[PDB]
């Protein structure tokens, strides 16, 4: 009785470039929410045990992939959005949340995928005489779309003038957030990062920390490659991939065939 | 330049994702190019050049192909304003390479390329806020043929080179492949093909032919023989 799997084989790329989260959550400085700093992730082991070692976080709330777990993953690509907003306004950048953030600096996809990771930073981003370099936007026509950085600082259309000069009507599209030592929780600046996830298979990688192991073949073996799992036999395929395929799918659109990681070979999966 | 059109294009399929199918009739919904779609056909001869490149529009995503033998076109210049007020993207290939360079320009008045070595100068005077860079090999009678699409902010190019010994399109059917993926996140309204046009050194240059036709949303059934190269395609709004 062999019919279940006999072997566990994990075949992920040999990268040993550590992803620059630590860069990107320990930066000197973070960018103002109205435009944002949205780095990429790629190219590298996406190790997310750092994350804890960084911060004690306020909020993880990863959304879609809820699992916290991410270090059997592999991303096509990940990016970081990093900004600093108050901490009234966190669960603001929750999906489908509304108020001034939500609408008007950083609107969230709805079907968004990633993790929003928030730090109480009251200690660096407070000045004594107050920190004003950070801005928020609060006046728009209309709602901000996902992913959009609107930068213009052009002042705000009121009333029924044309709106040249500020004071009678017309305002300064940005207030800005007077951080101080002395405010409550409800007040203090927060670091907010979200990490955008693609889970696509996994026609490219960004994969966490796993450790490859030796190819099985002509046996039921439980495979992991990349990002796609399964039970099945691996053989030696005789189908002509193109430079640019991973993977492959039988009649019925089902996993059929892989690349593997390492060789770029081509191999059949048949169920067991 | 001065456009035709053209009524009868059979072309612009191309692999709609990164799985390999084989002996498969695949249904799938995706921007591409209509059948018998109004493709126009620029014809410039090289006193400067027949007149002045037009910028042209790029809706959903283009379709770009050109017969040329005297390797002027080295490029296009993709964005909104293509100018210094906003991020844009520039694309150009020369003898060595292909250089891909997303940043602030400001294109001349004049965008097409002087070639005597090259002059960066001659397409614009300067650029700033550069976010993005990236090298590929060069992308080379033969007929290429290139589809731009701009979608979720991702600047995807596909291409495919067929070689010609006639005067006409060939009558078959050619898909194009992946060529490369752009992470960048533009906003593309507008897009202007770049010509290197050299200086003989008022006077007589090399002509440049190309097609540029537009992409809509269809439903496609694509035929994969056993190699996993489509051979056919039906387009199942025609
Ligand atoms: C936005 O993110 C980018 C990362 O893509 C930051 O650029 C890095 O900044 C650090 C600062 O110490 C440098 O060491 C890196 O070499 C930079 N890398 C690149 C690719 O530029 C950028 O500084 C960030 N900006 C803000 C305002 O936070
Ligand atoms: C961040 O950078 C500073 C630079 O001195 C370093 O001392 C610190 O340990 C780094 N990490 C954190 C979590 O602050
Ligand atoms: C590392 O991965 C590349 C991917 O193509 C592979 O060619 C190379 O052989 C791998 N390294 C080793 C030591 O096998
Ligand atoms: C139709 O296609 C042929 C090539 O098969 C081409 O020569 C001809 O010019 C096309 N029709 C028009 C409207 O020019
Ligand atoms: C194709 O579109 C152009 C304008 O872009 C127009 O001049 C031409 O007549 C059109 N051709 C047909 C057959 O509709
Ligand atoms: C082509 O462009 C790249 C981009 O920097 C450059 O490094 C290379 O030297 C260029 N080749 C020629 C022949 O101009
Ligand atoms: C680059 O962007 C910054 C954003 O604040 C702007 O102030 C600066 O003038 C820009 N520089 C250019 C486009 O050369
Ligand atoms: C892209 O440009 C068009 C034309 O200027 C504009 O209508 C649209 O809102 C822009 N979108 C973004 C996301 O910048
Ligand atoms: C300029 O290009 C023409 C053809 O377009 C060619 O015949 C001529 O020799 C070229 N001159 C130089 C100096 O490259
Ligand atoms: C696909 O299989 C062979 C393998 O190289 C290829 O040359 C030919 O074009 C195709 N043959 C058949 C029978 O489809």
């Amino acid at each position: 009785f062999r019919v279940q799997p006999t072997e566990s084989i994990v075949r992920f790329p040999n990268v040993t470039n550590l992803c620059p989260f630590h860069e990107v959550f320990n930066a000197t400085r973070f960018a103002s929410v109205y435009a944002w700093n949205r780095t990429r992730i790629s190219n590298c082991v996406a190790d997310y045990s750092v994350l804890y070692n960084f911060a004690p976080f306020f909020a993880f709330k990863c959304y879609g992939v809820s699992p916290t777990k991410l270090n059997d993953l592999c991303f096509t690509n990940v990016y970081a959005d990093s900004f600093v907003i108050k901490g009234n306004e966190v669960s603001q950048i929750a999906p489908g949340q509304t108020g001034n953030i939500a609408d008007y600096n950083y609107k969230l996809p709805d079907d968004f995928t990633g993790c929003v990771i928030a730090w109480n930073s009251n200690k660096l981003d407070s000045k004594h005489s107050g920190n004003y370099d950070y801005w928020y936007r609060s006046l728009r026509k209309s709602k901000l779309k996902p992913f959009e950085r609107d930068i213009s600082t052009e002042i705000y259309q009121a009333g029924n003038k044309p709106c040249k000069g500020k004071g009678p009507n017309c305002y300064f599209p940005l207030e800005s957030y007077g951080f101080r030592p002395t405010y409550g929780v409800g007040h203090q600046p927060y670091r907010v990062v979200v990490l955008s996830f693609e889970l696509l298979h996994a026609p490219a990688t960004v994969c966490g920390p796993k450790k490859s192991t030796n190819l099985v073949k002509n046996k039921c073996v439980n495979f992991n490659f990349n990002g796609l799992t399964g039970t099945g036999v691996l053989t030696k395929s005789n189908k002509k991939f193109l430079p640019f395929q991973q993977f492959g799918r039988d009649i019925v659109d089902t996993t059929d065939a892989v690349r593997d990681p390492q060789t770029l070979e081509i191999l059949d999966i048949t169920p067991c | 330049t001065t456009t035709q059109s053209y009524t009868n294009f059979t072309r612009g399929v191309y692999y709609p994702d990164k799985v390999f199918r084989s002996s498969v009739l695949h249904l799938t919904q995706d921007l591409f190019l209509p059948f018998f779609s109004n493709v126009t056909w620029f014809h410039a001869i090289s006193g400067t050049k027949r007149f002045d490149n037009p910028v042209l529009p790029f809706n959903d995503g283009v379709y770009f192909a050109s017969t040329e033998k005297s390797n002027i076109i080295r490029g296009w210049i993709f964005g909104t304003t293509l100018d210094s007020k906003t991020q844009s993207l520039l694309i150009v290939n020369n003898a060595t390479n292909v250089f891909i360079k997303v940043c602030e320009f400001q294109f001349c008045n004049d965008p097409f390329l002087d070639v005597y070595m090259e002059s960066e100068s001659g397409v614009y005077s300067s650029a700033n806020n550069c976010t993005f860079e990236y090298v590929s090999q060069p992308f080379l009678k033969n007929l290429r043929e290139f589809v731009f699409k701009n979608i979720d902010g991702y600047f995807k190019i596909y291409s495919k080179h067929t070689p010609i010994i006639g005067r006409d399109f060939p009558q078959g059917f050619s898909a194009l492949e992946p060529l490369v993926d752009l992470p960048i996140g533009i906003n593309i309204t507008r897009f202007q093909t770049l010509l290197a046009l050299n200086r003989s050194y008022g006077w007589t240059a090399g002509a440049a032919d190309y097609y540029v036709g537009y992409l809509q949303p269809r439903t496609f059934l694509l035929k994969y023989n056993e190699n996993g190269t489509i051979t056919d395609a039906v387009d199942c709004a025609l």
